[PDB]
């Protein structure tokens, strides 16, 4: 939900509604902060599933250290998954 | 938020119209030898359809608890403290107190309550404390005690407290009952028919200090006790003085629910 | 669930949430023994109960002798700490009924608690007390109240202290009536104008009474206030 139910939905946006057109100006202002505001909560959630694994008992893992690649290759898919968000949305925009 | 960190939240109230997901929230540290050095306290509204930076911040001059909304509105909140002073805030102004309710001689106590009475045309209140002396205060204009008469049991031990009261489900004229923390739950009208003194029922029998009281809705009238770690289920009868659905004995001490 | 009780109990084994832990628990337990008793596996039940109900009987036991020596204590150096005594003194007094000189002590900080709620005004009154109030405290003697005072900062000297507040509060009703002055400074028909400078001027200079001085710089700082005003 909060990994996906976001970047579903950040992909499902409409910028562009339906001169006078200053107007979709003042409009695409607003969903601006919408994404932007999405995002954060993901930078947060990420971030915070790192933690729910780091700190934990589990008395075989304090001699065996958690590694770090592949938690960056973690943080690296929830980046690509942005990028796909919004190459979507704008395509669909175009279109 | 990031600012919410070193800060229990000891209550969490809801907003009341339908469709505004909004919560209004409330975060406290008690045991206050360990009052923080740190942050004075500052509640919030948070809404669902952005996990938005809080709306609004109320700003109280001590420690927030119990801070309970103003009924089926987009408009006013109430609040608690420490000190026994109560609270008052609009929607159209991040700020402090709209409305402090000052300190007159009595209530010098911690107050866990905000309660409203269903006053028409308006808005009200009442508290309860670890003095006993649950004190009525105004309507609309905001300064005075109405009917400001310290409670009292019946055998003069009148430090007597409360937590968590319940109303009337049938249309309200003010009976009621307060989650007296020292295991036996009390009860009261205001309306005193008899002489002042009105509080008929100590329902002993549960458990060391209660945390639970709760009327049950969308039929009838029977109440909760789910304070202590035994979550009961009681009855208002002057014959049925012991619960009806007692439920498990459990362990890690109970502390709250509905 | 004897044994779920004695996990609960010595795993997380106001200050009177101890004793408060010990009776919830004890007058708890206390039921069951009543409900069996109305002989081989009560041999063992009888074991565990014994020394279970006996030594947290020793802890509560033992916990009232050390608050009673904190009780003690903070009390001495009385002669924060009081919130917690005061909470603990009626908490524990809630529970012997269900010293004398400590709790007629207690009434008496209750009753100069309305003293101590009067000193909370005095310590405002403080804080808000200037450039405008630099010629009445250049001329003022308070001084000599303020060192009244402070020889009392280091039985009826306390209440009649308390009547010197009430006089120094009505000193800081002069100083709040300078920053009414000072607020009233501070606000063809060209006539009509000058007319409102003048009476704002003479109700100043009126309400008044090195400060001829300074009333001659309150006077300047108003015309150059008028000038600033005027000109736009």
């Amino acid at each position: 939900n909060r990994v996906d139910s976001n970047l579903g939905a950040i992909s499902s946006t409409l910028l562009v509604e339906l001169e006078g057109f200053v107007e979709q100006n003042r409009f695409q202002k607003k969903q601006a902060e919408l994404l932007a505001i999405r995002n954060e909560e993901v930078r947060r959630a990420i971030e915070d599933l790192y933690t729910l694994v780091r700190n934990y008992p589990r008395e075989n893992t304090e001699d065996v250290l958690d590694e770090k690649e592949v938690s960056l290759l973690v943080r690296h898919y929830s980046k690509n998954m942005y990028n796909a968000i919004m190459q979507c949305t704008l395509n669909s925009l175009q279109a | 938020d990031p600012n919410n960190i070193k800060r229990s939240a000891s209550y969490v109230n809801w907003h009341p119209d339908g469709s505004v997901p909004k919560v209004v929230v409330a975060y406290s540290i008690l045991q206050f030898q360990q009052q923080p050095a740190g942050m004075p306290l500052s509640s919030y509204i948070w809404d669902v359809n952005n996990p938005n930076t809080p709306e609004y911040e109320m700003v109280p001059t001590s420690q927030i608890c119990c801070a309970k909304f103003n009924l089926k509105d987009n408009n006013l909140v109430g609040a608690g403290q420490y000190n026994g002073q109560l609270a008052y805030f609009d929607v159209r102004k991040g700020n402090g107190p709209v409305e402090a309710t000052p300190i007159d001689i009595s209530h010098r106590d911690p107050i866990y309550d905000f309660a409203w009475l269903q006053s028409k045309t308006g808005t009200e209140c009442m508290t309860v404390s670890t003095d006993g002396n649950v004190l009525w205060w105004d309507l609309r204009k905001m300064n005075e005690c109405v009917e400001n008469m310290p409670l009292k049991e019946k055998n003069s031990e009148t430090t007597v407290g409360g937590v968590c009261l319940e109303y009337d489900t049938n249309a309200g004229p003010t009976n009621f009952m307060v989650g007296t923390e020292q295991g036996q739950i009390f009860s009261c009208n205001r309306k005193a028919k008899n002489p002042v003194d009105r509080v008929k029922y100590v329902l002993s029998g549960h458990h060391g200090p209660i945390y639970g009281l709760r009327r049950n809705p969308f039929n009838s009238k029977y109440f909760l006790s789910i304070g202590d770690w035994t979550a009961r289920v009681w009855v208002e009868d002057t014959a049925v003085k012991t619960p009806i659905l007692t439920t498990k004995y459990h362990p890690t001490y109970l502390t709250g629910g509905t | 669930d004897l044994k779920d009780v004695a996990d609960l109990f010595h795993q997380y084994k106001p200050y009177s949430g101890a004793a408060y832990w010990v009776r919830g628990l004890m007058e708890r337990i206390k039921d069951p023994m009543d409900r069996l008793l109305t002989s081989e596996l009560f041999r063992e039940i009888q074991r565990t109960y014994d020394h279970l109900w006996e030594e947290m009987t020793e802890y509560r036991t033992r916990a009232v002798d050390a608050w009673c020596a904190q009780v003690a204590a903070t009390s001495d150096e009385k002669l924060p700490a009081l919130v917690r005594l005061l909470r603990e003194t009626k908490y524990f007094l809630l529970l012997e009924t269900s010293s004398a000189k400590d709790l007629f002590a207690s009434a008496d900080t209750f009753r100069q608690q309305i003293s101590a709620l009067d000193l909370i005004c005095s310590i405002y009154n403080k804080v808000q007390r200037l450039a405008v109030e630099k010629p009445l405290v250049q001329q003022k003697l308070d001084a000599v109240e303020q060192a009244l005072n402070r020889g009392l900062a280091e039985i009826d000297t306390y209440i009649k202290e308390c009547m010197e507040l009430v006089k120094d509060v009505d000193l800081v009703l002069n100083t709040i009536k300078d920053n009414v002055k000072a607020t009233q400074g501070i606000l063809f028909d060209e006539l009509n104008d000058a007319f409102n400078q003048l009476i704002q001027q003479r109700h100043s200079e009126i309400r008044d009474a090195k400060g001829a001085a300074s009333w001659r710089a309150y006077v300047d700082y108003f015309s150059n206030i008028v000038i600033d005003g005027f000109s736009a």
